[PDB]
This record gives structure tokens, C-alpha cells and sequence, in this order.
């Protein structure tokens, strides 16, 4: 009756951002609607065919870097990160045309190193930390840096997931295999970016990516990672960096992969003086 | 566009603490009683230009009154202050209002209950009614938490000029 | 050269005239002027005449001179030579005469004239009847000769009325006032005639308004015969109400008359009301948009509108049912209620609160008459049904417009404020009792009554307004917010079944609207509102699990919403729901195999991913309300382990590293983390209650180890480089771990339920890690929150911590006391907090004081005295309570009591008097008299022994009676023996009537400001003496058996 209809209306037709297969909600397989969809292959082709490059990522990387403000690009620090959808419609060409990045439990953040310091922002553009870093533009006006990271609490390490701007050059207009390549050649030789120091309190470490071949998937699924694993992101090799959600990257929890194709109380730990 | 603004009220009501926050932005925790009066220029930038209040922060303690009502002479507006944690201070308001108007015929006067941040409110909002018949403006304020911090000044500024649409813009 | 002070250099007046100009115009040197002029007032005044007799900045100086003179009259008058009194008396009247008799007196500010007048009033106050018998006859006479003299006199008579009635209390002794009171009453007729004569034959507009303004002050007290038995009410309504320049004063008078009680003057009141309405209907057309008139009004029509709102509300309040019961008056009642409705649309908060006060009143009154809805739509059996209560019938259609008002302007239900604390931390602070929140409660309550009397009308109004959002494009965020606040305000005012139908309609169409409107801005507003609504209707949620679950899952979704505000909405709603529906998350619901809490705890991370620290804390608190509803201890404990698994993980990681290297406890990031872990624990703790012991007992000892590591850091840092080191990140963040550790501690004990267990397990470790650390920190490093933490634990454990009070007091007592005993200003939070703890000790652990050395106890009592001598109102009254409770406590220990009275009684008396007679402590009057009353009442029988050393002659009562008189004597020599003897005697007589005791203390404070002399005998030392014995007779009649 009217309760069940209400309940089904609230669940399936109530959204502020209205995007498809959002990881904000559980995998659509566990939800016998309208902002979900079983189709992704098509929307993917369109979006790649769409990468004709008409936005000025030069001027936008600059605005983030200098806090100077105002489809259409996001103004301010919210909505800067490119967001996956659930991996639902698996790419028929997955093993040759995509990579998977193992992901840590931590917070996702936009990192902006500019004008002598570094800032981290949530998806909602909430500044979680301002600090010194050895990122170009982080410290010690042409060199600003912009990253996509997951901050892991236990290791005090910002795990870098993607680059959008390095040494003052925007990378949005580049394919992700290139982006990923650039990341793992540039990070390894910035003095001590991966090391904890007064000038670099937080360590930055690039996450590894791996092929999506059937054998590979089994191996990374048997690897040991320096962190607690949250999930796997699947990137299409050819996708530009575009803030907002997209089907060009997909999200799976680890357990999902194997399905799709594979005398009283207390005592001290510190024993100082009582 | 300068205006003389006398600040009266019982002792320890938070008058000096209030003014201090507007000038420095710091919150003084101690209560060091004001001696007679101390004049503090306060500037606000408004849609139409800068506005300067010369705040005569006067003493609320009897022993340190000083020139008392003598300070009111030539005032152009005022803020009568009390502490919502102390019932005595509200009850004395009519005395402060008396002294002030016997000196100042028609000036804009705001009444302020300070310290609304303290969870143990003793002067309930329901009891605050003195301003009705004196045609005064009332605001709950806190110097500590900055609650309704500028309300007294904005209102006074809107009344002293002639602009209801006037607004503080901050630079 | 400004070393010049005023003595007898036979000095000039131009100099004085010069400083006075600086006092009003320059900067720093202008502080010296003040300094100079206030400093000068020491010796006396042989200059008053000199200045006033010799003149911009002349009046300012004469004013000052008038000031010097007022002090004289109010303090020295009685001991001033008779010929000097007369001289001043005649000098003042002369000064008035000429000054007012000048047409240019209009710019020689009233400041001077008014002050002059107040001076005469001062003289009048000191001798009006006795040595000024003709005064009142005289002035009325003078008023009939010169209009100018009449003008100023109406001003003088108004000042007199204020000093004698409105302000006599405090400035005048009870018996002096009584005499001035019924003195001015005894010959008021004479001046009511002057007023009437002026009013009727008037033509001087200034004079008329003054007489009018002097009338407003008489209405406060003049016998009601003058009011309801004269042409007064008529003259007002007919003569002055319809004219602009008298419109305001006039109405204000009508309002004062309107405030009286209708009993003896039904006639007049009805007439007052009849005439006012007619005159009003002409002044304000019943079609005029008052909101607009006000909005574009000036300073005179705005005050009229407000005043109008005050007249209407006061009259409908006091004489309301009198307009109801008469049929010939019901038209004007509907007109008045219509005005209320127009004026209620004025967009000015203070006017609205006035109207709101009446609407709440009407509704409450009609709800008391009957709190039920009338019968169904048709009146069965043909005849129009008898359901409708008699009074409510007359308001049917106005009630409906009031409902529409409540819905249309509903206030904001919540007062959230962004606040940066004593550190770089910027959280969200929820106010509790602001004027704004009060407006909301009051509107809600009004609407809630009216929904009981006709909920169908409330639902039809709310439904229409909803549709005007969905399609009727009355659309906007301000309006949709207001609709949903109203919709949420009436939760619980409908029957559950009506509630269901209504809520299904409200949210089915908000959901529909949400999909309709484009732009996240719109969807975010609409979305927040649905969430606010659901949050307000737990009973609904509670009865419908499938819907509840869907809302919560949907709330989890929005915790990843980036659009500004939504995440805060999502979390805020979630906590309301987790509190109000806590059981439904712990018990398996229908159509479910596992408790919903389980699904939540297996996904904490995926859900809080994107949330900011503060929101994460709220989320953890939310889940805690759930976990605390699982009463099976085994299941609950496993729940609590999983629940704290994330914070624990970090905390354990940090603890391991600190085991190998205490330096990380100095790492900014880790202490940043430590604080957030502890903030999580505090929330969890607040939500779960006692069962949290499972988790805190796990981290207790290590937490304290880190507490003390951090405390030593802070102190060493302060010792190295002074307090300044405190204004900077790392230290501030270390303060936070400390502050949150103490909150977790007091937070849990507060809610524990096994005292012996708390005393044996959780209290001892505090001593070393927290109290001895406080003692060992350098002063500027001692956390004041340590004292309040201990206070809380003592209020809670009582007798169970009495044995440890000595060890505790040894840690913090003397050291804290030394920080606060050199002055009344420094270390404010320690002063407040140190005394909260002493109160808790005194209150719940009194045998400790009977345990420690007499020298120790003495130090305790001295701190108490020290507190109640404080200027900060909070400390002093905390000091007065402790002393009150301690005296009461002593009376329970018969043994020590007599030793305590021998050693301390009189002493305590001296200390209290030193404060009573101190004009910086009138805020402690209630307790002063309360403590004295008791101690004097105690003299009657309580003290079994001899205090003076000769029993017989110096009977305890006599002893104190003499000891106290002599006390007041040497302290205030200017008092004549009779004043003193009368006062000390009354201390005994009134010792059982505190409110009297109060006034009696007040009387004394007036007298000591005033040197009566040995000559003056107008103390009525016989009339008071009867009132004292009359209060003494009641004594036995108060407490016999
Ligand atoms: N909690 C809280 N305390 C306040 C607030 N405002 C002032 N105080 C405290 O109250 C005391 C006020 O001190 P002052 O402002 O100097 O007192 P005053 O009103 O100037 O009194 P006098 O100068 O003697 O006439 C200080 O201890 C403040 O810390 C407030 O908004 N909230
Ligand atoms: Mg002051
Ligand atoms: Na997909």
C-alpha cells in the first residue's frame, strides 16, 4: 500500500547529485533503481569520443593553485576529484584496455601544493589539513602541484592515486596510463617526499597499478599491501582526468572480484611511573 | 560620521569584555573592574562607507562610577547591558535607563542580555520585557561565542543614519 | 604641567573649564581630565557657587558643579547648618526660575535644567513635608501664573513621582518612602486639578505633552478614583489620541489604565475600549497594510504601531472575557482582533513577540476551556451540534487566521552557530535558550494548542501551503523552510492514525517536488526538509521498520553528498533517529534475519569515508544510543568491541610507538590523532553509559600515562619560554588531549552505577597521573578542568571518596589557593573551579573536614570567606552557598558544633558584615540575609556555652547584640546609637522573615551612605519598632507546636 510505495519512492527516487551507480550507495545488485543502471559500455564510448578538449585546464589548475574564483567546471575545492561508479557492466576488453589500482582504507582528498604550502580537501571541499610538503609548490609561483590521494591514518601517508598538475603543468588532458606512468617516475625522485621530516611531515607514496588480465587479477588478489585494503578501482587506460563521477573507472570490494570472473581489570602498554 | 556611544550596565556584566572583542578579537576571561570610563573608537565598514563609534565603556560598580551621568552628556546612542546569568543585573536596568535618558532625551538605545552561551540561564527570555514600553531594541549576545556580536551596532548604525538597508561589509 | 590638583590655591574657573573640555574631546590626556575631575572630589566643595555662578563647555561645567552639589545634599544635608540648607534651598529655586525663564533655554540643554530639577527633588526628598510645608500649594499656584513655570513644574512633579514610587527602593529607607509615599498622596488632588485644567484649557503644545508625560508617571500609583471617576479617560481618547503629536503618550496612558484589574470599574473599562476602537478606526483604516506602514514608516508611526500592539494585547489579556460576555461589545472585539492580525504581519521581532504573547494566551485559554476537536463535518440528526464550547465559538474564524500566522512565520527551531573555542578549533555550537529559540517554542506552543482545537484546519492550511510550493509557485527556500518547520513543530499534537495519513501526504509530495526542481541548490533544500520532518516523527518511524530502514540507509547515502550542508543534515537527523529509535536497531525486525546495528558496524568505514571529524563524532555517538539499548551484557560487550575497533586500532598503533620512544607523543600529527580518538571515546561514552567501562578500562592506564607525558611537555615548555608558548598549535593540541581525557573520565563516572567499583579501580590511578601532575606543573600550566573534573566525581561518589579527600586536597588545595590569593583577578577558571570542588567536598564529603587538623580546617574556612568577598558574581555566591551548607553541616555535629561556634561564630559575622555594607556585593543580598537570619535564629538556643566568659550578664543573645552594635559602631561612627541599636535589634526580630531581613539590610545600606547627625531624629525609631515586634509576635506563630 501507501507505506510500501512511500518506502520504495524514498529509496529509489531521492538524490541530490543524481548520478548513476554511485558508490555513495551499495552495489545495485543488492537493491531490487532509477539512478542506477546496468549499462556502461555505451556511456563509456561516448565519453571517450567526447574528449575533444575544449575546457581550459590550464586556467582551472591555476585557480585551485591561487584560490582565485569564477559541462561547467567546479568552482572552489569541492568536486575536484574524478569519481568511479560501481563496476557493473564489465568491459569485454578489460584485460588489455584497463588497469586496477589497489586502494587503502583512508580518506580521499584533493591535494593542492601552492605558493609555499600544501592543502588537503575532502570531496566536499573541507580542509582537513594545511601543512608543509616536498611537493613542488609545497615549500621551502610557477610550480604548483595538484594530486588525487587517499590519506591513510596509521601510516600518516597520503597515498597518491592520480596526478592532475605537476610542477605547474596540468595533466587533465592526458590518458591515465600516461598519468600513472608520470606519477611513478616523478614521485620516486623528489628528495624525500616518501619520508617523514619537519619540512615533509606527511609522506607521499604512489599506489601501484596492475594489468587486468585474468592471471594478474588472481595475483594482486594474493599480494601483501603495506596497508589495509579497501577496494579495487578499475581505470580505462585512455580516460582523461575529469572531476565528477564516471563509468570510465569502476569500483569493486575485494570479495566481489572472485564473483565477477576469477583479581581485577587492566594493565599498561606503557609502563612509565604509575 | 563619528558617533558617541555610552555603554552602561551593572558590574561584571561583560561590557569591557564585549568592547575588547570588537577591537582586538580576543576574549578576556578575567574580570578587572573598569574605573570611571574608558573611550574606545570602534570602526565598521558599511555599504555606504566607514562608521566610527566612540564607545564610552563606563563602570558599573558603584565605588568606581566616577563622573557617572556626567559621561552621558552629548551621547548619541547607547547600549544598556545585563548578564542573563544574574537576575540582579536585569532588575537594575531601569536605573541605568533612567540616568541615561534624564541626560539623553531621544537617542537610539539597545538593550543587551550578555552571556547567553552559559548553559545555566537564570534570566529567562520570557522575563525580558522592560524594553517594550521604553521603545528600546533588545538582543541576546555573547562576547565569548560571538553570538549576535554586531547586532547592537548594526541597529544603532541603521538608526543614527537613516538607512534600514544599511549593512556591515567588513572592509 | 598637569600636576595641578585643587586645594586652596584660591584657584580660577577657566582652568577647570578647560579640563572639562578635554574630558569630552581628546584622547589619552582626556583620561587625565577625568582622572583630574573625579580625583578632585576628595576634600569638599567651596567652589560650587563659584563655578555655576560663572560660565560651549560652560553648561558642561555647571553640570559638573551641580554634580558636586548633589553629593552634598544627599549625604550631608542633615548635618548642614539650617541657614545653609535654606540658602541652598533658595539658591536652587532661584537658579531654576531664571534658567527656564529664557526662550534660549531650548539649547541650554535640558541636561542643565533637568539636572537642576533633580537637585530640587533631592532637597525635596530630604525635607519636603517637614520643612517645606507650602511647597506643593506654591508650585500649583506658580503654574497657574506662568506657563513657563507650569511647564517645568510638571517636569518636577514627574521626577518626584519617580524617586518616591518608581525608584525609592534602594535609594530610600522603607519608612522614609512610606512617609513620602502617603505624603504625596495626601495632597495629590491639588495637582490632578492643575493637570485637568491644563489638559482642558490647554494650548501650549509643549506644556500639554509634558503634563501628559507627567501623567504617565502618576498612573503608576495615584488612587484609581482619579482614573475611573473623572473626565480623564475621556479627555485622553477625545482630546489627545486623534492628534499626531500626542498620539503616543496618549495611547501609553490608555495602556497603563488598561493594565488595571476590571473588578470595580466594568463600566469605565468597557467605555475605554468602546471609545478607543472608534478613535482608532479613524486613525488606522482597517484595510491599511500595517506591515507596509511600519516598513516605510518613520520613528513616530513605528512607535505608535508597537504601542498599539501593547495596548491591544494588554487589554485583551486583562479584560478579555469582559468583551466576550457582553453582546454589544463583540463587534469592537472582532475589530481589535483584526488589528492584532494586521500588526502581527509587521516584520519586526519585538512587535511580533508582543502579539504572539496574546495569541498564545487566547489559545491556552480556549484549550483550557476544551482541548478537543468538535464533531465530524455534518451535525447528525439535523440540528446544529452542541459540541462547540461557548467561548471558542466567538473565535472560530480568527483561530483559523492565527493558525495561518503560525504556519506562515514559524520560527527557526534550532540555533546553530559556528564557534572557534579556546583553541584553533572551529566546531558547531547549538544554543539552548536564546530569545530566538524562545520565539520558536512559543509559536510551536500556540500552533500546538490550535491543532488540538481543530487539527483538520491545521492540516488543510499546511496542505494548501505545500501545494503552493509544488505547483502554486509560492515557491522559495525561505517559504519551504518555514512550512516544514511548522509541519515539524506539531509532532504529537495529532492522533497517531491521523499523523500517518498526514505524513504520507507531506513527504510523498516533497519527494515528488524534489525530483521536479532542478539544481542541487533546490534539491539540497528540499532534501534537508524531508529529513528534518522525518526526524521529528519518531513514533511514525517506530511503527514502520521498512520505512525507518530506508530513511537510515538514505541518510548514509547523503553522508557522501558533497553539496554544502547536506552532510551536516544527514548526521544531525541520524542522531535524532538513533536516540528516539534505539531499540529498533538492536532487535531483529520483521522481514529481517539480523539486527540492523550489525550491518552498520560491518561498514563503519564505507559510511563515514567522506565525513569531517566533527560529523564522525556525531556518527559515533548516534551508534552508541543503539548499542546502549542492547541489554544482554554478552551481546552488548561484543557490540562495543566492534564499535571501538577503528579508534582502538589507531590508539594501539600510537601506544606501541610510544612504548619505544616517548617522542612521538610530541609529534603534532599523532597528538592531533590522539585528540580525535579521545573525542570519539567521549561521544561513545556519553551515549552508551556505564557499560562503556569495557572500553575505558581497556585504555585507562595508558591514556593516563600519555596524559602525564603531555602535561609535562606543556609545563616544561611554559617554564622554558613563558605562557606565550601557549598560543601555538602543538601546545594547544596537547591541551586538547588533556581536556578530552578529563571529559572522558568525569563523563563516565558521572554515568557509572557502581561507586565502590569506581573508588577502588578508577579513582586511585587519578591521584598520580592527574592530581600530582597538576601540583607539579608550573602555575601557568595547571589545567583548571582538573578541579571541575574532581568536583564532578565527588558529586557522584560521595561517601565512597571521602577517605581520599585528604590525599586529593594535599595535591591541589594549597597550590591552587596560592595562585588565587594575592588578588581577585588572576586565574579566573581556577577560582570558579576550585570553589566548585570545595562545594562538592563540603556537600557530599563533610566528614573529611572533621578529619583534618584544625589549622587545615581553618584554611578551608578562610578560602570560603575569600570566595564570598570576590567581585566575580559566580565565585562569591558559590562562597555563600558553601558557607550556608557548612553551617548547616556543623549543626549536625553536636560535639564539634560548640567548638566551631566558640572559635568562629563572631569572626564569620565580621566577615559577612564587611560584605553586606559593601556596595560591590548587593548581588549577594539574598544569601547575606539568609545566612545572617539563620545565625541569629541560632542564637536563640543553639549555642550551649558562654562566649564572653561571664555567663549570666552576657547571655549569648545580649553578647552578640552588643558585639554587633559595637561592630557597626567603630566601623560606621557617623551612625547615631539609635540607628545602630534599632538595626541590631531587628536582626533578631526579623531573623525568621527573610524577605523582611533583606529590606532591613537594604535600609542599613541607605543610612550608612548618609550622615544623619546627632540632631536629626526622622528615623521613626518607634514606628519601625512596632513592625519589628509585630514580626516578633509572628515568630512563635511561625514555629511553635
Ligand atoms: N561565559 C561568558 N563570560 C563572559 C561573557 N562576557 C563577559 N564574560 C565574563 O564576565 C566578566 C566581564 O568582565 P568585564 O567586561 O570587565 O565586566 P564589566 O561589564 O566591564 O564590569 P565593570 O567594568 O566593573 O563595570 C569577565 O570575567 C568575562 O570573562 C560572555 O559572553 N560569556
Ligand atoms: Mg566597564
Ligand atoms: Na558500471
Amino acid at each position: 500500500g501507501s507505506m510500501e510505495e512511500l518506502s520504495q519512492a524514498l529509496a529509489s527516487s531521492f538524490s541530490v547529485s543524481q548520478d548513476l551507480n554511485s558508490t555513495a550507495a551499495p552495489h545495485p545488485r543488492l537493491s531490487q533503481k532509477y539512478s542506477s543502471l546496468e549499462q556502461s559500455e555505451r556511456r563509456r564510448r561516448l565519453l571517450e569520443l567526447q574528449k575533444s578538449k575544449r575546457l581550459d585546464y590550464v586556467n582551472h589548475a591555476r585557480r585551485l593553485a591561487e584560490d582565485d574564483w569564477t559541462k561547467k567546471l567546479p568552482k572552489h575545492y569541492a568536486n575536484q576529484l574524478m569519481l568511479s561508479e560501481w563496476l557493473i557492466d564489465v568491459p569485454s576488453d578489460l584485460g588489455q584496455e584497463w588497469i586496477v589500482v589497489v586502494c587503502p582504507v583512508g580518506k580521499r582528498a584533493l591535494i593542492v601544493a601552492s605558493r609555499g604550502s600544501t592543502s588537503a580537501y575532502t570531496k566536499s571541499g573541507y580542509c582537513v589539513n594545511r601543512f608543509s610538503s616536498l611537493l613542488p609548490g609545497g615549500n621551502r609561483a610557477k610550480d604548483y602541484t595538484i594530486l588525487d590521494c587517499i590519506y591513510n591514518e596509521v601510516n600518516q601517508t597520503y597515498y597518491v592515486l592520480d596526478v592532475m598538475c605537476w610542477r605547474g603543468h596540468p595533466f587533465y588532458d592526458c590518458q591515465t596510463d600516461f598519468r600513472f606512468y608520470w606519477m611513478h617516475s616523478k614521485l620516486p625522485e623528489e628528495e624525500g617526499l616518501g619520508e617523514k621530516t619537519k619540512l615533509n611531515p606527511f609522506k607521499f607514496v604512489g599506489l601501484k597499478n596492475f594489468p587486468c588480465t585474468p592471471e594478474s587479477l588472481c595475483d594482486v588478489l594474493s599480494m601483501d599491501f603495506p596497508f589495509e585494503v579497501d577496494g579495487l578501482l578499475f581505470y580505462h587506460k585512455q580516460t582523461h582526468y575529469s572531476p565528477g563521477s564516471t563509468p570510465l573507472v569502476g569500483w569493486l570490494r575485494p570479495y566481489m572480484v572472485s564473483d565477477v570472473l576469477g583479581h581485577s581489570p587492566d594493565h599498561p602498554g606503557c609502563l612509565m611511573e604509575n | 560620521v563619528q558617533f558617541k556611544l555610552v555603554l552602561v550596565g551593572d558590574g561584571g556584566t561583560g561590557k569591557t569584555t564585549f568592547v575588547k572583542r570588537h577591537l582586538t578579537g580576543e576574549f578576556e576571561k578575567k574580570y578587572v573592574a573598569t574605573l570611571g570610563v574608558e573611550v574606545h573608537p570602534l570602526v565598521f565598514h558599511t555599504n555606504r562607507g566607514p562608521i566610527k563609534f566612540n564607545v564610552w565603556d563606563t563602570a558599573g560598580l558603584e565605588k568606581f562610577g566616577g563622573l557617572r551621568d556626567g559621561y552621558y552628556i552629548q551621547a548619541q546612542c547607547a547600549i544598556i547591558m545585563f548578564d542573563v546569568t544574574s537576575r540582579v543585573t536585569y532588575k537594575n536596568v531601569p536605573n541605568w535607563h533612567r540616568d541615561l535618558v534624564r541626560v539623553c532625551e531621544n537617542i537610539p538605545i539597545v538593550l543587551c542580555g550578555n552571556k547567553v552561551d552559559i548553559k545555566d540561564r537564570k534570566v529567562k527570555a520570557k522575563s525580558i520585557v522592560f524594553h517594550r514600553k521604553k521603545n528600546l531594541q533588545y538582543y541576546d549576545i555573547s562576547a565569548k561565542s560571538n553570538y549576535n556580536f554586531e547586532k547592537p551596532f548594526l541597529w544603532l548604525a541603521r538608526k543614527l543614519i537613516g538607512d534600514p538597508n544599511l549593512e556591515f561589509v567588513a572592509m | 604641567a598637569a600636576r595641578q590638583l585643587l586645594d586652596f590655591s584660591q584657584k580660577l574657573d577657566i582652568n577647570l573649564l578647560d579640563n572639562v573640555v578635554n574630558c569630552l574631546y581628546h584622547g589619552e590626556g582626556a583620561q587625565q581630565r577625568m582622572a583630574q575631575e573625579v580625583l578632585t572630589h576628595l576634600k569638599e566643595h567651596p567652589d560650587a557657587w563659584t563655578r555655576v555662578d560663572t560660565i560651549s563647555q560652560n553648561m558642561n561645567t555647571k553640570y559638573y558643579g551641580l554634580q558636586i552639589l548633589e553629593n552634598v545634599i544627599k549625604t550631608r544635608w542633615k548635618i548642614l547648618p539650617r541657614n545653609q540648607c535654606e540658602g541652598i534651598k533658595k539658591y536652587v529655586v532661584g537658579l531654576i526660575i531664571k534658567t527656564s525663564s529664557d526662550p534660549t533655554c531650548v539649547e541650554k540643554e535640558k541636561v542643565y535644567i533637568g539636572k537642576l530639577n533633580m537637585i530640587l527633588v533631592q532637597i525635596l526628598k530630604q525635607e519636603w513635608p517637614k520643612h517645606w510645608p507650602t511647597f506643593i500649594s506654591d508650585i500649583v499656584g506658580a503654574s497657574r501664573t506662568s506657563e513657563s513655570l507650569c511647564q517645568n513644574n510638571m517636569v518636577i512633579l514627574k521626577l518626584l513621582s519617580e524617586e518616591v514610587f518608581d525608584f525609592s527602593s534602594g535609594q530610600i529607607t522603607q519608612v522614609k518612602a512610606k512617609h513620602l509615599k502617603d505624603s504625596m498622596c495626601n495632597e495629590f488632588s491639588q495637582i490632578f486639578q492643575l493637570c485637568q485644567f491644563v489638559m482642558e484649557n490647554s494650548q501650549n503644545a509643549p506644556l500639554v505633552h509634558a503634563t501628559l508625560e507627567t501623567l504617565l508617571r502618576f498612573l503608576n500609583w495615584i488612587p484609581l478614583g482619579y482614573i475611573f471617576e473623572t473626565k480623564l479617560i475621556s479627555t485622553l481618547i477625545y482630546k489627545f489620541l486623534n492628534v499626531p503629536m500626542f498620539r503616543n503618550v496618549s495611547l501609553k496612558c490608555l495602556t497603563e489604565i488598561a493594565g488595571v484589574s476590571v473588578s470595580q470599574y466594568e463600566e469605565q473599562f468597557e467605555t475605554l475600549f468602546t471609545l478607543t476602537m472608534m478613535q482608532l478606526k479613524q486613525m488606522l483604516p482597517l484595510n491599511t497594510n500595517i506591515r507596509l506602514a511600519y516598513s516605510n514608516g518613520k520613528d513616530d508611526e513605528q512607535n505608535f504601531i508597537q504601542n498599539l500592539s501593547l495596548f491591544l494585547c494588554t487589554f485583551l489579556k486583562e479584560h478579555g472575557q469582559l468583551l466576550e460576555k457582553r453582546l454589544n461589545l463583540r463587534e469592537a472585539l472582532m475589530e481589535a482582533l483584526h488589528y492584532m492580525l494586521l500588526v502581527s504581519e509587521v516584520e519586526e521581532t519585538e512587535i511580533f513577540k508582543i502579539c504572539l504573547e496574546y495569541w498564545n494566551h487566547l489559545a491556552a485559554e480556549l484549550y483550557r476551556e476544551s482541548p478537543f476537536s468538535t464533531s465530524a463535518s455534518p451535525l447528525l440528526s439535523g440540528s446544529q451540534h452542541f459540541d462547540i464550547p461557548p467561548r471558542r465559538q466567538l473565535y472560530l474564524t480568527v483561530l483559523s487566521k492565527v493558525r495561518l500566522l503560525m504556519v506562515s512565520r514559524m520560527a527557526k527551531p534550532e540555533e546553530v552557530l559556528v564557534v572557534e573555542n579556546d583553541q584553533g578549533e572551529v566546531v558547531r555550537e547549538f544554543m539552548k535558550d536564546t530569545d530566538s529559540i524562545n520565539l520558536y517554542k512559543n509559536m510551536r506552543e500556540t500552533l500546538v494548542y490550535l491543532t488540538h482545537l481543530d487539527y483538520v484546519d491545521t492540516e488543510i492550511i499546511m496542505t494548501k501551503k505545500l501545494q503552493n510550493q509544488v505547483n502554486g509557485t509560492e515557491w522559495s527556500w525561505k517559504n519551504l523552510n518555514t512550512l516544514c518547520w511548522a509541519i515539524g513543530s506539531i509532532s504529537g499534537a495529532m492522533h497517531e492514525e491521523d499523523e500517518k495519513r498526514f505524513l504520507v501526504t507531506v513527504i510523498k509530495d516533497l519527494l515528488g517536488l524534489c525530483e521536479q526542481k532542478r539544481g542541487k541548490d533546490n534539491k539540497a533544500i528540499i532534501a534537508s526538509n524531508i529529513m528534518y520532518i522525518v526526524g521529528q516523527y519518531p513514533r511514525f518511524l517506530r511503527a514502520h521498520w521498512k520505512f525507518l530502514k530506508t530513511v537510515v540507509n538514505k541518510l548514509f547515502e547523503f553522508m557522501h553528498e558533497t553539496h554544502d550542508g547536506v552532510q551536516d543534515m544527514a548526521c544531525d537527523t541520524f542522531i535524532k533517529i538513533a536516540q528516539k529509535c534505539r531499540r529498533h536497531f538492536v532487535q531483529v525486525q520483521v522481514g529481517e534475519v539480523m539486527p540492523f546495528i550489525d550491518e552498520i558496524l560491518n561498514n563503519i568505514n564505507t559510511i563515514i569515508c567522506d565525513l569531517q571529524p566533527q560529523q564522525v563524532h556525531t556518527f559515533y555517538e548516534a551508534v552508541g544510543y543503539m548499542i546502549g539499548a542492547q541489554t544482554d551484557q554478552t551481546v552488548q560487550e561484543h557490540l562495543i568491541e566492534k564499535y571501538m575497533l577503528l579508534p582502538n586500532q589507531v590508539w594501539d598503533s600510537i601506544i606501541q610507538q610510544a612504548t619505544k620512544n616517548v617522542d612521538i607523543l610530541k609529534d603534532p600529527e599523532t597528538v592531533k590523532q590522539l585528540g580525535s580518538i579521545l573525542k570519539t571515546n567521549v561521544r561513545a561514552c556519553k551515549a552508551v553509559g556505564h557499560p562503556f567501562v569495557i572500553q575505558l578500562g581497556r585504555i585507562y592506564l595508558d591514556m593516563l600515562n600519555v596524559y602525564k607525558c603531555l602535561s609535562e611537555n606543556i609545563s616544561a615548555a611554559i617554564q622554558a619560554n613563558g605562557e606565550m608558548v601557549t598560543k601555538q598549535p602543538l601546545i594547544r593540541s596537547m591541551r586538547t588531549v588533556k581536556r578530552e581525557t578529563l571529559k572522558l573520565i568525569s563523563g563516565w563516572v558521572s554515568r557509572s552505577n557502581d561507586p565502590q567499583m569506581v573508588a577502588e579501580n578508577f579513582v586511585p590511578p587519578l591521584l598520580d597521573a592527574v592530581l600530582i601532575d597538576y601540583q607539579r606543573n608550573v602555575p601557568a600550566a595547571r589545567e583548571p578542568e582538573v578541579l571541575s573534573t574532581m568536583a564532578i566525581i565527588v558529586n557522584k561518589l560521595g561517601g565512597h571518596i571521602t577517605a581520599e579527600i585528604p590525599q586529593i586536597f594535599d595535591a591541589v588545595f594549597e597550590c591552587t589557593l596560592n595562585m588565587i590569593n594575592k588578588d581577585f583577578e588572576e586565574y579566573p577558571e581556577h577560582r570558579t573551579n576550585f570553589f566548585l570542588l570545595l562545594q562538592a567536598v563540603n556537600s557530599h564529603c563533610f566528614p573529611a573536614f572533621l578529619a583534618i587538623p584544625p589549622a587545615q580546617f581553618k584554611l578551608v574556612l578562610d578560602s570560603i570567606i575569600w570566595a564570598f568577598k570576590h567581585t566575580m558574581r559566580n565565585v562569591a555566591d558559590t562562597g555563600l552557598q558553601i558557607l550556608f551548607t557548612l553551617l548547616q553541616n556543623v549543626a549536625q555535629e553536636e560535639a564539634a558544633a560548640q567548638s566551631f561556634y566558640q572559635t568562629y561564630f563572631c569572626d564569620i559575622l565580621q566577615h559577612i558584615f564587611s560584605v553586606v555594607t559593601d556596595t560591590s556585593h548587593t548581588a549577594g543580598l539574598t544569601m547575606h540575609a539568609s545566612i545572617l537570619a539563620y545565625m541569629f535564629n541560632l542564637v536563640e538556643e543553639g549555642k550551649i556555652s558562654t562566649p564572653l566568659n561571664p555567663g549570666n550578664p552576657v547571655n549569648n543573645q545580649m553578647f552578640i547584640q552588643d558585639y554587633v552594635a559595637n561592630l557597626l559602631k567603630s566601623a560606621f561612627p557617623h551612625l547615631q546609637d539609635a540607628q545602630v541599636k534599632l538595626f541590631v535589634t531587628g536582626l533578631f526580630s526579623l531573623n525568621q522573615d527573610i524577605p523582611a531581613f533583606k529590606e532591613h539590610l537594604r535600609d542599613f545600606l541607605v543610612q550608612i551612605k548618609e550622615f544623619a547627625g546627632e540632631d536629626t531624629s526622622d528615623l521613626f525609631l518607634e514606628e519601625r519598632e512596632t513592625a519589628l515586634r509585630q514580626a516578633q509576635e509572628e515568630k512563635h506563630k511561625l514555629q511553635m507546636s
